[PDB]
RNA sequence: UGACUGCUCCCUAGCAUGCUACUACCG
RNA sequence: GCGGUAGUAGCAUGCUAGGGAGCAG
């Protein structure tokens, strides 16, 4: 413990935004039986919120994951990452955004990262870095309660990490992390806008000629508590693989050690006291969304490997594929060392019959249908089996959609539905969002961030630019929600200049704005060009 | 925040920080101020200063709009732009604010310091908004004045109740009563925590100071206190409300056919419901508080409050209520820390009375029915605003006679105040008269009203009593040791001590004389009932041993003598001071 | 900004050059005045440009300031805003159960703990006079929150279990009226 | 309709918050429960139930002088 | 930008120009005039040019220098506060019992999870229920981690002191429930 | 008491270029 | 009569840094 009395947390309600809502009903909304109706809200949480949540790590077990097939699908996954580059850098090359966030504990008794990124030379930071390549630095961590709109009354936590970790893991990974972030047209798609028809391009990629195509997604039940450790180490290793020159050996090994002490299983200053974090990842360090994606690919592959071998032997028709499977087993158990010929062969086989697009822990796979029925590509039931025997949770089948027509696109990826509609002359995919989200984000806020939009507006802009695609929808009330947001923004602005002309007659001398309360400024958005 | 131009009414967004009140000024009026007097500091949603790191400027003249901040001359980036501009100052309401031309008295109050009878008469004859403003900057001057003083530390603690103290190097030691309260610290370099409230009084002999402490901290030799103080707050209520008619008295039910000791009153009483508020001019103790009693009961059951300026005044008034009004519907309220112990015969401090009684010093801000104020001619316009705010009702009775002394105004030192200029309703009565009248007493002798009739009042004041010849003088002098702002007599009061054997009816007088510590030592003298001249007033008791000690103006004022003599039911002792005045009152001496 | 010295000179020079090229004259005087016109223009326009610039800077800072000021002060009156919003919202919602309790609470009766819902779970009412007692309490039954409570006690201010129709309006001044009644749900 | 019920509830719990009710505990518990519930309601009835079974919480307080606000 | 030698030269070039222009003479007079004025213009251009650059750059230098200064100064403040917190943490631990436990080491290395357990004193305990109460911290004392402990005070959620009496089985449903027992290293 | 990323809109300040006219300079 | 240079003001482009806000994981 530390204090002499524990601290209790609470999460206030959200606050209302009456007017906009009064507007909304005045336009004939929420008239009963509507197909749009509030559904996201600011849920409130009582006293013992944190620890009554951090308890969930008891969902995390030890595990032994089979060693041979792991020592192989790490190689295939590796092959998925041969188009980037990274290595150690130097102080004057890291790049921080919003260098003003928290700084974990106890450094948060003294100010944000302005100080520590400021009160240190570059040589300071380089001593630090090229120090931890030979030592260990156990750290702490804080747990924070998020306060933002939702749809399920549970808690939320985010692990604010202490500065001496990020301040190195950056230096050690930045080159790669960029190289991934800024490449167009591949598997991992972290960082590719959905504006200006980049979304449509994402799809017309992840199609790419697989013969009999069906679409399937899935989702991971409690993704970041239950991930066993072995897979976390596997992620960190596949990332460090490209460090073959900057580093050495013992440099790496201590660097891995410093990471596994700083994010995997170190103490957790939850509340006013210290615990231990037995395992599982931690959604706040320097290398998440990437590591989550990698792990995810590891699951998808392992599922396919099982789906292959599990199949009988003497019903496979394509003598080529039978000789594949056979060769596969041989390389997997009998052999000892890699068959680069075979590995390249496999990777190609997958790209041909099981293409996949990945965001950090959020997938879509387009796959060769009749194969599935023949079991040479991991249809869902294999996902049940893997999540079981090596994530030891149970992925219900009420969450993994599946799609046979490919026109009207997938079902939901990164929480947008995908309509296919006619732009100009041709046909493109616009992603549009669950309307209730847009509304129930209009009416509930923190305080001044709304309570009174007349100061703000800029929000209402961004919201409308985000709920434009709903103008194309064949349902009705949907398209309305756009025309609402419009006539709103307009009237709002009108009263603003009214006041600045009324109290203080200082009439504002020109317009320009009128592009806002007219749709053309938006739709230009979803259209390829600049 | 925002508001209106405290003078030009214009809604604005400035505060002349150079002021001590920092009020809301229109752009134009602010311009005129910052051009006129010395006040050169302007605040809005930030201050207007030389936001250069090193540069510091008071006025906003050489202040230039730089980028988005401000600068003096020396940092004016060439995208500059002066703030002070062509007879306006940039702020808000750029084009709305309408200036006003009482720049005159605006400067006159913003610059002065109540040194002047002129400063007062303007302050009590300026505009209403400026009237309250003058009022609060008056209290502000008062508070700064009180702040200017010094500190008291200990030489040694003689007793747990008796202490031996001193002050710092020279800093002025105030007078002595209970109106001087302190709070100390046992500072072990640190450990400087409040050690509680302590008031201080004269020891019984020599260098001694009797301290009453609220805490139980045993004081030692390395100990000290600070004279503790409040902080006055702004107000907003007008000093006066609109007087209007009705058709009659509607919505209430009076006392049909009341009585005879209240007979000469019901006409007046009904006049209550005709004028929106009412008042009474009358001679000192003239059925006056009696009249108020008969009126408040003239409506038998109502949310009534009896209240006045001082302690003993409202005390005797509420004993008067008691004496007439049924005590069962009566509650006398007193203050909290309440180091004063008073007539407390009802349910004390019991808030929800129907006939509530409390002094202004913390009149609980409530609504009521016809409330009366008593001794209007005492307090300041500030107070009248304060009570107007705290209170809500139907009819507001303000009784007084500015021939009765008013506030101490211990800042008012040179160039006294003149009658109506005491406060607003003083202007009312001195001009528009009272709202009712009755003009004779039941309460004081005839020779004594002959005394008071050639001095303060006119001979036109004629009471209803007789000469009982229980009024005698003297002119003898001797010791005047004096202490701090309250000088005493020893041989005059000792001749009084042997004189306590002279005439029987004088073993229950009241020791009165124009000094505080004088009457305080008077308890050490013979254990004689006493009263400082102010602690009397309006009342009427039988005998008063007046020992006019010193011969300063505060000691020989005609009005302080008059309020000493307007309270004698039966007679006066007064061993006089000014042979001119000593013969102005007409008795035998010895 | 059609009101500046350079504007005046511009106008004069324009007038002269227009008169000339209207009167017809030498190619050479054309060049004189045309240079002159160029001068007047290419300074007047500059002053007017920078002027409207400064004008706009002023307007922008002013409107930002207004934003900020009204913002903060609203942040300061959050409380009273909230409550008045609530009550208008409630009588807007209009429910005779809600109205029931609300009117009653303004009347005098207020409960002394969360009003529960089950058949069990007594509640405590505070009724402040006989008449206030007489309007709900009619026999041992009890309408409040449009719910039927049966009584199981009565007690005046100083905690004396005083019986049911023991008190009576006539003999009511026999009783401290801060009655602290209890009851249970139908 | 009911949608306004959910809204009113949000306003309301915000009020009870700022009245410093969270110095208790068990209060804040029962309240946050009623809140978190109606914000998943389904039929106006049991809503109105939890609504009043909350509101009275506030009524039992004495920070509000509702005899004022019912000025209309 | 007036105290410039070029300003003297351009100013005198004018002086002569209006001298021979008010006394307007010949095309050569006009020629000398226009020539001088064109070239003294030329002197003014660069002076009134580069000088702007010098000035603006001076100013930005002053800015950045202030900034560097403030940075280092706050670095000083942080180092101070850091060490002082460190030492106020330190001088509360050097119990002999530790020095014992570290001598007893095989090497001077002990895993951390058995230092606060064995060597530390004042114990806090959280409790969620009455049952767990009466099963684990019942009575006035108890052993745990193989050592005795004494109850001091039993505060609750609102930090209201609660005697060891009220905690009946049935006074329980009247309590904020996660009671904090502050026991002590009994010895 | 507020984590690591990624995509966007609006408003400044600097910069470079780039465009255009004026004016002066030399062929 | 034509080139280059020099300033000016205008317009564009981009890049920088600086704040304000929105979304997905
Ligand atoms: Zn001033
Ligand atoms: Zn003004
Ligand atoms: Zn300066």
């Amino acid at each position: 413990a530390l204090t002499n009395n524990v601290a209790f947390q609470t999460v206030k309600p959200g606050n209302f935004n009456k007017d906009f809502y009064d507007f909304a009903v005045s336009k004939g909304f929420f008239k009963e039986g509507s197909s749009v109706e509030l559904k996201h809200f600011f849920f409130a949480q009582d006293g013992n919120a944190a620890i009554s949540d951090y308890d969930y790590y008891r969902y995390n077990l030890p595990t032994m994951c089979d060693i041979r097939q792991l020592l192989f699908v790490v190689e295939v996954v590796d092959k998925y990452f041969d188009c980037y580059d990274g290595g150690c850098i130097n102080a004057n090359q890291v790049i921080v955004n919003n260098l003003d966030k928290s700084a974990g504990f106890p450094f948060n008794k003294w100010g944000k990262a302005r100080l520590y990124y400021d009160s240190m030379s570059y040589e300071d930071q380089d001593a630090l870095f090229a120090y931890t390549k030979r030592n260990v630095i156990p750290t702490i961590t804080q747990m924070n309660l998020k306060y933002a709109i939702s749809a399920k009354n549970r808690a939320r936590t985010v692990a604010g990490v202490s500065i001496c970790s990020t301040m190195t893991n950056r230096q050690f990974h930045q080159k790669l992390l960029k190289s991934i972030a800024a490449t167009r047209g591949a598997t991992v798609v972290i960082g590719t806008s959905k504006f200006y028809g980049g979304w449509h391009n994402m799809l017309k990629t992840v199609y790419s000629d697989v013969e009999n195509p069906h679409l399937m997604g899935w989702d991971y039940p409690k993704c970041d508590r239950a991930m066993p450790n072995m897979l976390r180490i596997m992620a960190s290793l596949v990332l460090a693989r490209k460090h073959t020159t900057c580093c050495s050996l013992s440099h790496r090994f201590y660097r891995l050690a410093n990471e596994c002490a700083q994010v995997l299983s170190e103490m957790v200053m939850c509340g006013g006291s210290l615990y231990v974090k037995p395992g599982g990842t931690s959604s706040g360090d320097a290398t998440t969304a990437y590591a989550n994606s990698v792990f995810n690919i590891c699951q998808a592959v392992t599922a396919n490997v099982n789906a292959l071998l599990s199949t009988d032997g003497n019903k496979i028709a394509d003598k080529y594929v039978r000789n594949l499977q056979h060769r596969l087993y041989e390389c997997l158990y009998r052999n000892r060392d890699v068959d680069t010929d075979f590995v390249n062969e496999f990777y190609a086989y997958l790209r041909k019959h099981f293409s996949m697009m990945i965001l950090s822990d959020d997938a879509v796979v387009c796959f060769n249908s009749t194969y599935a029925s023949q079991g040479l590509v991991a249809s869902i039931k294999n996902f049940k089996s893997v999540l079981y025997y090596q994530n030891n949770v149970f992925m219900s089948e009420a969450k993994c959609w599946t799609e046979t027509d490919l026109t009207k696109g997938p079902h939901e990826f990164c929480s947008q539905h995908t309509m296919l509609v006619k732009q100009g002359d041709d046909y493109v995919y616009l992603p549009y969002p669950d309307p209730s989200r847009i509304l129930g984000a209009g009416c509930f806020v923190d305080d001044i961030v709304k309570t009174d939009g007349t100061l703000m507006i800029e929000r209402f802009v961004s919201l409308a630019i985000d709920a434009y695609p709903l103008t194309k929808h064949p349902n009705q009330e949907y398209a309305d929600v756009f025309h609402l947001y419009l006539q709103y923004i307009r009237k709002l602005h009108d009263e603003l200049t009214g006041h600045m002309l009324d109290m203080y007659s200082v009439m504002l001398t020109n317009d320009n704005t009128s592009r806002y309360w007219e749709p053309e400024f938006y739709e230009a958005m979803y259209t390829p060009h600049t | 925040a925002v508001g209106a131009c405290v003078l030009c009414n214009s809604q604005t967004s400035l505060r002349c920080g150079a002021c001590i009140r920092r009020p809301f000024l229109c752009c134009k009026c602010c311009y005129d101020h910052v051009i006129s007097t010395s006040h050169k500091l302007v605040l809005s949603v930030n201050p207007y200063v030389c936001n250069a790191p090193g540069c510091d400027v008071t006025d906003v003249t050489q202040l230039y709009l730089g980028g988005m901040s401000y600068y003096c001359k020396s940092h004016k980036p060439p995208i500059s732009f002066p703030l002070c501009a062509n007879g306006q100052v940039f702020g808000l309401y750029k084009n709305t604010c309408v200036g006003s031309d009482n720049v005159t008295d605006f400067n006159a109050i913003a610059t002065c310091d109540w040194t002047n009878a002129g400063d007062y008469i303007l302050a009590n004859t300026c505009t209403e908004r400026l009237k309250l403003f003058a009022a609060e900057t008056l209290k502000a001057t008062e508070e700064t004045f009180k702040l200017s003083y010094g500190i008291a530390t200990v030489r040694e603690v003689l007793s747990d109740r008796e202490l031996h103290l001193s002050w710092e190097v020279g800093k002025p030691r105030p007078p002595l009563n209970r109106n001087y309260v302190f709070t100390g610290y046992r500072v072990t370099k640190n450990s400087k925590v409040q050690i509680g409230e302590y008031t201080f009084e004269k020891g019984d002999y020599g260098d001694a100071v009797v301290y009453r402490g609220t805490t139980t901290y045993k004081l030692n030799v390395g100990d000290y206190f600070v004279l503790t103080s409040h902080t006055v707050m702004p107000l907003s209520a007008p000093t006066l409300v609109p007087q209007e008619h009705y058709v009659r008295i509607t919505g209430l039910y009076p006392t049909l056919n009341i009585s005879d000791e209240f007979s000469s009153n019901v006409a007046n009483y009904q006049k209550v419901g005709m004028q929106k508020y009412s008042t009474l001019q009358g001679p000192p103790g003239t059925g006056k508080s009696h009249f108020a009693i008969g009126l408040a009961l003239y409506y038998p059951s109502a949310r009534i409050v009896y209240t006045a300026c001082s302690h003993a005044a409202v005390d005797a008034l509420c004993e008067k209520a008691l004496k007439y009004l049924p005590i069962d519907k009566c509650s006398r309220i007193i203050p909290a820390r309440a180091r004063v112990e008073c007539f407390d015969k009802f349910k004390v401090n019991s808030t929800l009375e129907q006939y509530v009684f409390c002094t202004v010093n913390a009149l609980p801000e409530t609504t009521a029915d016809i409330v009366v104020f008593d001794e209007i001619s005492m307090a300041t316009n500030y107070d009248l605003s304060v009570v107007n705010a705290r209170l809500r009702a139907k009819h507001y009775v303000y009784i007084g006679d500015p021939a009765q002394l008013p506030a101490p105004r211990t800042l008012l030192t040179k160039g006294t105040l003149e009658p109506e200029y005491f406060n607003s309703v003083c202007r009312l009565m001195k001009t528009i008269g009272p709202d009712m009248f009755l003009g004779t007493c039941r309460r004081c002798p005839a020779e004594i009203v002959d005394t008071v009739s050639a001095l303060v009042y006119d001979n036109k004041l004629k009471a209803h009593k007789d000469k009982s010849a229980q009024c005698f003088k003297m002119f003898y002098k001797g010791v005047i040791t004096h202490d701090v702002s309250s000088a005493i007599n020893r041989p005059q009061i000792g001749v009084v001590r042997e004189f306590l054997t002279r005439n029987p009816a004088w073993r229950k007088a009241v020791f009165i004389s124009p000094y505080n510590s004088q009457n305080a030592v008077a308890s050490k003298i013979l254990g004689l009932p006493t009263q400082t001249v102010d602690s009397s007033q309006g009342s009427e008791y039988d005998y008063v041993i007046f020992t006019q000690t010193t011969e300063t103006a505060h000691s020989c004022n005609v009005n302080r003598f008059n309020v000493a003599i307007t309270r004698a039911k039966v007679g006066i002792l007064c061993i006089m001071s000014d042979r001119d005045l000593y013969d102005k009152l007409q008795f035998t001496s010895l | 900004f059609s009101s500046l010295p350079s504007y005046a000179a511009f106008a004069t020079a324009q007038e002269a050059y227009e008169q000339a090229v209207a009167n017809g004259d030498s190619e050479v005087v054309l060049k004189k005045l045309k240079k002159s016109l160029n001068v007047a223009k290419s300074e007047f326009d500059r002053d007017a440009a920078m002027q409207r610039k400064l004008e706009k800077m002023a307007d922008q800072a002013m409107t930002q300031m207004y934003k900020q000021a009204r913002s903060e002060d609203k942040r300061a009156k959050v409380t009273s805003a909230m409550q008045t919003m609530l009550f208008t919202m409630l009588r807007k919602l209009d429910n005779d159960a809600l109205n029931n309790i609300i009117n009653n609470a303004r009347d005098g009766c207020v409960p002394l703990n969360i009003i529960p819902l089950t058949t069990a779970a007594k509640l405590m009412v505070v009724i402040p006079d006989y008449n206030t007692y007489k309007n709900t309490c009619d026999g041992t039954t009890f309408t409040y929150a449009s719910a039927l409570w049966e009584i199981q006690q009565v007690v005046d201010a100083d905690s004396k279990i005083v019986q049911l129709s023991e008190i009576s309006m006539d003999n009511s001044p026999n009783l401290a009226w801060p009655l602290i009644v209890t009851a249970l749900r139908a | 309709k009911m949608s306004d019920v959910k809204c009113t509830s949000v306003v309301l719990l915000s009020v009870l918050q700022q009245l410093r009710v969270e110095s208790s505990s068990k209060l804040w518990a029962q309240c946050v429960q009623l809140h978190n519930d109606i914000l998943l309601a389904k039929d106006t009835t049991e809503a109105f139930e939890k609504m009043v079974s909350l509101l009275s919480v506030l009524l039992s307080m004495q920070g509000a002088v509702d005899i004022n606000k019912l000025c209309e």
